[PDB]
C-alpha cells in the first residue's frame, strides 16, 4: 500500500538515504520529528531515509 | 550575497548538513553531490550541504 509519491529528485549523498526519482511510489514506514522519512521505494525495492519535503501523501 | 531562501524546515541527520528553518536566507556556494547544495545559512552563520529543492532562488 503506497503512502506517498516522490516529488523531487533525490540523489543519496549518505549511506542511509533512499534514492528518489520524481513520482516514485513510496511506502513511508517512519515519519520522524526531524522531518526525515524512512521508506521503501516501491519502484526500486530500496529502503532508506529522505527529507520529508521530497514526498507528498497519495 | 544571498542567493536563496529556504522553503521548508531541514533538520540535519548527517554531520555535514546545514540546518534550515523556513524562510532562512542562504548563500548557495556550489552543488556537491547532484542536487545537494553547499551553503551558508546567513541567519545561523553555519555552513553545510542540504537537498537543493529546500531552497528557492531570490535576487538578494
Amino acid at each position: 500500500e503506497q503512502t506517498h509519491r516522490a516529488i523531487f529528485r533525490f540523489v543519496p549523498r549518505h549511506e542511509d538515504e533512499l534514492e528518489l526519482e520524481v513520482d516514485d511510489p513510496l511506502l513511508v514506514e517512519l515519519q520522524a520529528e526531524d522531518y526525515w522519512y524512512e521508506a521503501y521505494n516501491m519502484r526500486t525495492g530500496a529502503r532508506g531515509v529522505f527529507p520529508a519535503y521530497y514526498a507528498i501523501e497519495v | 550575497e544571498q542567493t536563496h531562501r529556504a522553503v521548508f524546515r531541514f533538520i540535519p541527520r548527517h554531520p555535514d548538513e546545514l540546518e534550515l528553518d523556513v524562510d532562512d536566507p542562504v548563500l548557495v556556494e556550489a552543488e556537491e553531490d547532484d542536487f545537494w547544495f553547499r551553503g551558508f545559512n546567513m541567519r545561523t552563520g553555519e555552513r553545510g550541504v542540504f537537498p537543493a529543492f529546500y531552497a528557492h532562488a531570490v535576487p538578494g
